[PDB]
């Protein structure tokens, strides 16, 4: 007889961008060393200076 | 410096912002100030 809280949570997927998401953190710049970096999507390596 | 016509220069128009609407659209109308009537000559415009 105990009662539940149901929690229903739903995320839309509608022909609208992505509003609602959750981050990628997180990590320290390196500089002058060879980093695979990742800055908001450019994907590349190299050296930073 | 002009007065009734489109300038001559050249510009770089910068942009402001991106909305996510994502709606359908097909026309716009521009809003204008009137300052509302008063005892000075319906009057608007």
């Amino acid at each position: 007889y105990q009662p539940y809280r149901v929690v229903v949570l739903s995320f839309e997927l509608l022909h609208a961008p992505a509003t609602v998401c959750g981050p990628k953190k997180s990590t320290n710049l390196v500089k002058n060393k060879c980093v695979n970096f990742n800055f908001n999507g450019l994907t590349g390596t190299g050296v930073l200076t | 410096n002009l007065v009734r016509d489109l300038p001559q220069g050249f510009s770089a128009l910068e942009p402001l912002v991106d909305l996510p609407i994502g709606i359908n659209i097909t026309r716009f109308q521009t809003l204008l100030a009137l300052h509302r009537s008063y005892l000075t000559p319906s009057g608007w415009t």
